[PDB]
């Protein structure tokens, strides 16, 4: 899992978010996209920013132009599915954006 | 005249605080089938000062 996308139609007619990780960097952009769909082949112009064990939890949102990211990691011993206990999101970022989102989708 | 700075003056709905929306796809008012172009109450959808 290597990042997701936002927007209403995602591709060609309007603005969409592109949000990816490479390890090496998070690299993030909000275009007219009609970009690739899976960016496991690495083994307009609006915005642009960079910067089983691993429960890697996120909450996205979007408020007043303004779109949220919050985040946790955790080590956990069942992988089976989410553990019940508690632990709370930090913020990481907070993306100064004004897009219409209706739809979202993950990146593999 | 200007020509280069436009104004939208048709949406489908109002836009929320600070939302941003530059696609100039057609707003229809009638029943007409405009497919992307004007027509009978039928818009592109800026304008300009000139
Ligand atoms: C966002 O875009 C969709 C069409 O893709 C529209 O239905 C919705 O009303 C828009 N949001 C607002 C606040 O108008």
């Amino acid at each position: 899992i290597r990042g997701w996308i936002f927007g209403t139609t995602l591709d060609s007619k309007t603005q969409s978010l592109l949000i990816v990780n490479n390890a090496t960097n998070v690299v993030i952009k909000v275009c007219e996209f009609q970009f690739c769909n899976d960016p496991f082949l690495g083994v307009n112009c609006t915005f642009e920013y960079v910067s089983f064990k691993n429960l890697r939890e996120f909450v996205f949102k979007n408020i007043d132009g303004y779109f949220k990211i919050y985040s946790k990691h955790t080590p956990i011993n069942l992988v089976r599915d989410l553990p019940q206990g508690f632990s709370a999101l930090e913020p990481l970022v907070d993306l100064p954006i004004g897009i219409n989102i209706t739809r979202f989708q993950t990146l593999l | 005249g200007n020509y280069n700075y436009l104004y939208r003056l048709f949406r489908k709905s109002n836009l929320k605080p600070f939302e941003r929306d530059i696609s100039t796809e057609i707003y229809q008012a009638g029943s007409t089938p405009c497919n992307g172009v004007k027509g009978f109450n039928c818009y592109f959808p800026l304008q300009s000062y000139g």
